Formats: structure tokens, sequence, C-alpha cells
């Protein structure tokens, strides 16, 4: 053990998706991440958000995270926290930074669709004629993989799809109006905002990164997975690999541009953008499934470890 | 038109982790050696293979310039990159069988390419995955049985991961004790009393204040809610009503962030 990632304030990892900090009620959502960071001197807590899928309103995930942050501070005596969220977890983190600015030192979002997901929009349209969405081979593939990851649920198929409702272009647009942030750029400019924000007298360091494994090819526009070689074992051991390529292809055909399977580069931009060059799909971002990633994918654990060191050097 | 950072975005703002040195003035055969390389490698997507190689050589030199360790480090670098080179589908479900075999293959390459360094590089990683892959299989089976299979499986952990897990569990359990008292509706005095005899008086005072802050917030929000309802009852057009309520919120909640929070609570059942 060392102090490489020994930040001043505790780090709270904030999951997104269907619910809880677990995948299939067995493995950690943030696979091998909390243990790695702790070995490097960081005091790392993992939020476990269940119940309401939405980040907004009474008892929404934002209020749940707010309550958790206060419990962590009460237990530790720390006065602020560093929030690192994935997918919807980035939006949940923004909630806390907006309503309790004095309790937050930094907000980092990983693969967060701040401007919505084209796939979430696709699903929304498909469900207008088919509530199951199974009439779509891509949606069927998505549900098959993500449905098996849902924890503490007796109806994973439904929950896996419900998790997309908060990520539509329309829903996120409303969310951004309700929770403004200097970290967001001008709507439709595909540019990030400010690296820091002043809320009340509090100062927050804002960061983000995303994966762009799914790249468009020729032209219906084609798509390729740059995380894997011409032929990779990840397509066999990690079923989400091919599924995310398919969902990412649908996004590309909706003019999303390069993406991670669910979130486009443009939508992921927030605060100081560390990188959008990582050859990752949505799940590689959290070292899933079970640490399996394509041959061309950077180490997500090393990336997070590097960022917490970055946070430490910034004084938080 | 100067650059905002000297290093590629992936590394900018961070420092390289330290290369471990043993007594024999040589590189300590620990996973820390691998972490050094994976660090630089996080920038592989923004650099040409040549630029990447040049960076690693420079980073190694910065720490071990003019020493046996430097040559040793460059040696591992060669064997590591050989690993990635030697490292080089039906839309179905997941099977712990194939995933188990893949790890068996990757473990083979690590031995051929990294050899002596295969253990410190992927030792822990291999166990972590193999172990978890089992719990998943046991969970997904005819078994009734499962509990006994998992209880035994969880007896194959190393003294390091078991201790690491106990520490993380203790860390979270303190938070859970506070959360449980809130769910039980503990008054600030009850919260203080119970926490004082488990987490200590300092945490008890903080937890009690937290309860008091929550109770005061609830009272203030409820008082505001009555005023909000009086405005909503005036029958104004939606736009005008929302604007008047927004104004009331801004005047009532002036602590930074609270006006936004009240707006959130107004959008649900509260
Ligand atoms: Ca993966």
């Amino acid at each position: 053990a060392d102090t490489y990632a020994a930040t001043r304030y505790p780090v709270i990892l904030v999951h997104g998706l269907a619910g809880t900090d677990k995948f299939a009620n067995v493995v950690d959502y943030w696979y091998g991440i909390q243990s790695d960071l702790q070995s490097h001197g960081a005091k790392v807590y993992v939020a476990n958000l269940s119940g309401f899928q939405s980040d907004d309103g009474p008892n929404g995930r934002g209020e749940q995270l707010l309550a958790y942050v206060k419990q962590v501070l009460a237990a530790t005596g720390a006065t602020k926290v560093n929030l690192i969220g994935h997918s919807q977890g980035g939006l949940t983190s923004r909630y806390v930074a907006a309503v309790a600015p004095q309790l937050v030192a930094s907000v980092t979002t990983i693969g967060t669709p701040h401007r919505g997901s084209e796939f979430a929009d696709f699903v929304q349209d498909v469900l207008k004629t088919d509530p199951t969405g199974l009439s779509s081979t891509v949606i069927a593939a998505f549900v098959n993989v993500f449905g098996t990851l849902v924890s503490s649920s007796h109806n994973t198929d439904q929950d896996a799809l419900a998790a997309l409702r908060t990520l539509t272009t329309a829903q996120t647009a409303t969310y951004n109006r309700n929770f403004p942030s200097a970290g967001l750029g001008a709507p439709g400019s595909c540019q990030t905002g400010a690296a820091t924000e002043t809320v009340g007298g509090s100062q927050h360091l804002l960061y983000s990164w995303g994966g762009t494994a799914i790249q468009p090819t020729s032209t219906v526009t084609g798509a390729t997975d740059t995380s894997t070689g011409t032929l990779d074992v990840a397509n066999v051991t990690d079923p989400s690999t091919l599924a995310l390529l398919a969902t990412g292809a649908v996004m590309i055909n909706r003019a999303s541009g390069q993406n991670d399977g669910l979130v486009s580069r443009c939508s992921s931009l927030f605060g100081q953008v560390i990188s959008t060059s990582y050859h990752w799909n949505h799940l590689d971002e959290i070292n899933q499934l079970l640490g399996v990633r394509g041959a061309n994918a950077e180490d997500p654990v090393a990336v997070i470890r590097t960022h917490v060191n970055r946070l430490k050097l910034q004084g938080v | 038109m100067p650059l905002p950072a000297a290093l590629p975005g992936a590394l900018a703002g961070s420092h390289a982790p330290r290369l471990p040195l043993a007594a024999g003035g040589r590189l300590a055969r620990t996973r820390a050696v691998r972490e050094f390389f994976d660090y630089c490698l996080t920038a592989q997507g923004e650099l040409t293979p040549a630029a990447l190689d040049a960076l690693v050589r420079r980073e190694i030199a910065a720490q071990l310039d003019g020493s046996p360790a430097q040559a040793e480090a460059l040696g591992v670098w060669r064997r590591y990159r050989a690993y990635f080179d030697a490292l080089a589908v039906l839309g179905d479900k997941l099977d712990p069988a194939a995933m188990q075999l893949a790890l068996d293959q990757r473990a083979a390459l690590a031995d051929r390419t990294l050899g002596e360094w295969a253990e410190p590089f992927f030792g822990d990683e291999q166990r972590r995955q193999r172990h978890d892959l089992e719990r998943i299989r046991i969970a997904n089976d005819t078994l009734s049985q499962k509990a006994a299979r998992l209880a035994a499986l969880d007896a194959q952990l190393t003294p390091d991961e078991r201790a690491q897990q106990a520490a993380l569990h203790a860390q979270q359990d303190a938070v859970t004790k506070i959360a449980d008292l809130q769910k039980a509706g503990a008054t600030p005095d009850q919260m203080r009393a119970q926490i004082a005899q488990t987490l200590g008086p300092e945490a008890a005072a903080r937890a009690a204040q937290m309860q008091q802050d929550d109770e005061a917030w609830q009272t203030r929000y409820q008082a505001y809610a009555a005023e909000r309802d009086r405005i909503a009852a005036q029958g104004l057009a939606p736009q005008d009503r929302d604007a008047r309520i927004a104004q009331l919120r801004q005047q009532t909640f002036t602590a930074p962030g609270e006006a936004i929070r009240a707006a959130s609570l107004d959008r649900g059942a509260g």
C-alpha cells in the first residue's frame, strides 16, 4: 500500500444503470476499483442507489446520494467529498454538487450522457409501437445483456429498459435546465464548458472522460469496434462487447458520431475533458465484464487510479 | 497559442507512480512495476506507437537515469509489449466456462512473454477474476447447496484480500449504522446516544447535527410548501404560476443550493 491516490477528501464512486453497486447481485459494479484505490491511500466509498430510477425529486437518486454523502461525512469527519460517477451516476453527482455545493470538492463524470443518448431515443421511439421493444434485434440484444446485470430485481428486462428513460435527449435537456452547470458547453456545440464552477462561495473542480470504441465507417452508415482487434476473445467472453457495437451502430445512424455504445463523445463532455480517445465501450469504462476488455482497450483501473492522483495533486 | 498541458490529456495533471526498488539495487518484483507501465499506456490512444515508446523510455529515465534498474526496467518493457503483440461471437448469453478458459490462455502468454514477471503482473488479477467467476457459476446453476458452495469458495481467499475486504466492510458499516438510525426515525438525541457507544462521541456529534439539519430542512420546506400552495391556488396561467413560485423559492431559500433543492422536492411527492 502507498499514498499515490491519497486525496484530502474521500472519494465516492457513483454507479448508474438499473440499481445498486452490484452486477447480478454478485460482483461489484466498479470491478476491482474500490480495492485498487484503497491500496493506494484513498478513502473510497461506494454509493448503493436503489429504488427510484430518476435522479430528480424527493427520494430520487440525487436525494439518495445526498443522504449518503452526509452519512459518510458524519462517520469520517471529512468536510467534503470527491464524486466520480459513471453513466447516469454522473448526473446523480451533479445533483449533489448543485443542492449541497459546500459538501463537494470535485465532480468527475465517466461516460455520462449529459446531452442524452441516441440509443435511449431509439428505444423510446420503438416502444411507441412495441412496448416490449423485442421487435428490434438490437434492443433484444441490449436487454439480454444488461438485463442479466440488474441486481435486487425480480423483473430485470423491464428495469434494464426503464434505466434508459432518464438518458433520452428530452429528459436530459430538462435535467440540465433544472440543474444548470458551468461545466456544460453551449447546447449543440459539441464543446465542453468550464473546468471549474463557483456555486455560492464554493469552488468545484469538474472533469470527465468517455469511451469512443465505436467508430463510424462508410455510407446507412457503418460502424466498427476499435477496442478489439480484427478478431478478439472479448467478443466471446464478454457478451456486452458485440451488444454495445450494435447499439453504437444504431446511434451512429442517428448522427451520434463516435460513441461507447450508449453515449456519444459530444454528449459525454463536461468540465475539463481528460480524454475521449479511450478505445472503450460503455462497460469497459468500469472494468466490466469481470475485467474483460478488447486488446486495444486501455486499463480502466489505471485510468481511474491516475485520476485520483490528479485529484490529490489539485489539493482535493 | 500555447498549449494548456505539456502531456497528453490522459496523463496531464498526474505524476507517474514510483518504480519499486529492491535491496539488490534491482526492480522489486511487485505489481507496482506493471502499474508504472499501465500508467503511460493510458495514453496509447492519443499517441503513435513510436511516441508511446519514447515516452516510456523518458519516464523510466526520469526515475532510474544511470542505474542497473533502468536497463532492467527497459527489459520488462520489451517483454510487456511482446505480451500485447502476442495477445492478438454470436450475441448469446454469458458462460463462466469460456471466460475461465480465456484466463487460462492469457495466463499462458504471460508466462511465455513476461515469464518471471507473469506472477507480479497478473498474479492478483488472475485470482480475483477466477474467484469471482466461480461465485457467478455457483449462483447460476439445480442447486438449492449454493450457500454451502459459496461459504467454502469464500475460504480460498488470500490473507491480503480477506483483510482488504474486512477493512472496506468496516468502513462502510460505520456509514450503515448512521443510515439505519435515520430509517428508524431516530431523534438527534437518540442518534447521538447510539452512535456515541459505537463510533465514538465525535462521530455522534456530527450525526446528531446531521439529524438536526435534516429536521430543520423538513420544517422549512413544509412551511414553504404551504406558501407555494397558496400561489398555486390563485389560478394563474402555468407560466405565471411557475414564475411566482420560483420567486418565492428564491426568497425563501437563500443558502446556496437550497432553492434548487426545493425545486427538486416540488417535482415529486413531498
Ligand atoms: Ca468489456
